[PDB]
This record gives C-alpha cells, sequence and structure tokens, in this order.
C-alpha cells in the first residue's frame, strides 16, 4: 500500500 | 467593494471577495507583501 | 515555481488543486473565484496533441491546501466538477490565445480561514495595477527547478513575486504570437532575481494586492510559465480582465 499511493487517499469525511 | 455578477448563478462569495481571513481581515501580514506594495 | 518559498498557511485561500482522478495525480494550479466557480487554464483541460481531453468526470480540484501530498483533514475540501467549459476560442495549435477555462462545482464549498474567493479585475483595477514593473504574486506545486539534475517537487505550496514586463519587450521575446489577451512577468537576463513559473503552476493564479481597498484581485492565469525545463525570457499569462466578458457570457448563461 502506502508508498505505492503517491497521494494519501483524501476521502475520509465525505458526504 | 461593488459586486458585477448575480448571486445566483455566480454563487456566493463577490462581494467579500478577495479579503484573506487570516492576514487582513486579523489585521496581520504576509511575509512579502511588502516587495509588492513597495514595487506600485 | 522556481526561487520561491513555502508559502503560509492561508496567504492564498484562494489557491485550487487541479487533480486527476486516476492516476491520482496533480495537474495543475487552478482559483476561486466564488463558492461555485473555480478559473484554470484551458490547455490544463485539452491539449489534442498529447490526447488531453478531459471531461468533468475525470476530473475533482481539492481546495484550502498547503500540503501537496498529504490528506490536510478538516482544512482541505474535495469538489467535484458540475461543468467544464474551455473558452470556444482556445488556441492550442499555435499559442494558447485564450487559454482560459471556467469549472462549475458540484456543489457549493464552504469558506474558512483557507478558503476564500480572489477578486476579478474591473476596468478601473486593470488600467491602475497592470503595470510594467508592478511586482504581482504566482502560487503553485509545480516543479522547484528544471529536472534531470536535490529534489523537483516542492512538499508545500510555493510562492514568488514577479514583475510585468512591458509589451513590446515581451513580444520581441518570443516567435510565439502575442496576443493583447495575454501579458508577460519576470525578471530580465542581467537582473539579479530569477523567479518564475513552472509547467506544474499552470492554471494557476497571477495575483495583485490593491493599495486603495486592500483587496487582491488576479490579474492573470499561468499560461507558459518560463522556468524550470520550460525556459524562455518571461513567462505568459492569460489577461483575465480581457477575458471577463467570456466569463459572464458563461456564468450569466449556465450556472
Ligand atoms: C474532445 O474534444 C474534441 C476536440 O476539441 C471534440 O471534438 C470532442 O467532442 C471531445 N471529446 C468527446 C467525444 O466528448
Amino acid at each position: 500500500r502506502n508508498p505505492n499511493d503517491k497521494y494519501e487517499p483524501f476521502w475520509e469525511d465525505e458526504e | 467593494f461593488h459586486t458585477f455578477f448575480n448571486e445566483k448563478t455566480f454563487g456566493l462569495g463577490e462581494a467579500d471577495c478577495g479579503l484573506r481571513p487570516l492576514f487582513e481581515k486579523k489585521s496581520l501580514k504576509d511575509t512579502t507583501e511588502k516587495e509588492l506594495l513597495d514595487s506600485y | 515555481i522556481v526561487e520561491g518559498w513555502d508559502a503560509e498557511k492561508g496567504i492564498a485561500p484562494w489557491q485550487v488543486m487541479l487533480f486527476r482522478k486516476s492516476p491520482q495525480e496533480l495537474l495543475c494550479g487552478a482559483s476561486l473565484i466564488s463558492d461555485r466557480w473555480v478559473l484554470t487554464a484551458a490547455h490544463c483541460i485539452l491539449y489534442p496533441p498529447w490526447d488531453k481531453n478531459f471531461t468533468e468526470n475525470d476530473l475533482l480540484v481539492r481546495i484550502g491546501k498547503h500540503s501537496r501530498t498529504r490528506y490536510e483533514r478538516n482544512v482541505e475540501k474535495i469538489s467535484m466538477l458540475e461543468k467544464i467549459y474551455v473558452h470556444p476560442r482556445y488556441n492550442w495549435r499555435e499559442n494558447l490565445d485564450r487559454d482560459i477555462a471556467l469549472l462549475k462545482l458540484k456543489k457549493p464549498v464552504p469558506f474558512s480561514d483557507y478558503i476564500h474567493p480572489v477578486c476579478l479585475p474591473d476596468k478601473q483595477t486593470v488600467t491602475s495595477l497592470l503595470r510594467a514593473g508592478y511586482k504581482g504574486r504566482v502560487t503553485g506545486w509545480g516543479n522547484l527547478r528544471e529536472t534531470w539534475t536535490n529534489e523537483i517537487q516542492p512538499s508545500v505550496l510555493q510562492v514568488v513575486n514577479l514583475p510585468i514586463v512591458e509589451r513590446p519587450v515581451c513580444k520581441a521575446s518570443t516567435r510565439i504570437r502575442i496576443t493583447d489577451n495575454m501579458f508577460c512577468a519576470g525578471f530580465k537576463v542581467n537582473d539579479t532575481k530569477r523567479g518564475d513559473a513552472c509547467e506544474g503552476d499552470s492554471g494557476g493564479p497571477f495575483v495583485m494586492k490593491s493599495p486603495f481597498n486592500n483587496r487582491w484581485y488576479q490579474m492573470g492565469i499561468v499560461s507558459a510559465g518560463a522556468g524550470c525545463d520550460r525556459k524562455g525570457k518571461y513567462g505568459f499569462y492569460t489577461h483575465v480582465f480581457r477575458l471577463k466578458r467570456w466569463i459572464q457570457k458563461v456564468i450569466d448563461q449556465f450556472g
């Protein structure tokens, strides 16, 4: 995971 | 300030556009706007 | 941005990040003009030679950001795009005349200490501030330096101050046919200070603070930064006011 994501996931706190 | 758009097609914001919450609104200055002012 | 510095939190509450949904990728800078509309560069959305033709579905914008990669919980806001409007006269084949695009947000975004709109300019604001020598500010997460030689991607938003430049001087600094719809800025060759916008800063805002009302105005959109790998004399910006009419035609008419 993680180093596979250039950007930290950003969907928590959503809709 | 004096608007130019219709709030219902443009959404909110115009009237208070351009004033930063953590700088203008707090009578605070960012590290380099003096440089910009000086050049005016 | 090349030869600029770490932005202060909230120094540019209208800075928007234009983000590719997948591959998740930072595409361009952009600006928040109201809680429903964002300005960016047309070439950030459409450029046929490289197979670029994004629809409201492939993109997303992130607002109120500081760190380039972290998820700034409780601080940034992510918004979907309802529609994208690229100037119908956008010239991509040759010179980027009319390099502008409008993005309508799926839903209004709340303002905060980190999210606040930037003013568009009017005739008076133009003719009084848009002048050679006057310094404007450009913000972005573009690269720190040309590629292939440290680290080139910033970890936080960057700022740099640039002086507008006389037109005739801009025109003679390139073979590209410049138009009235654009203007250039940047220091000179022999000049002590460098500082410029790079490719990933495209679509971002060129803003000037009025000495009058203390309000920030977005005079241009980074259309062709002259830094990093691009290297040209001056950076070119879309002339916002000169396109102010198209901006209403689109707004009044579509949202
Ligand atoms: C992509 O843009 C092209 C060139 O501007 C246009 O002809 C086409 O309608 C767009 N893509 C589609 C099929 O939506």
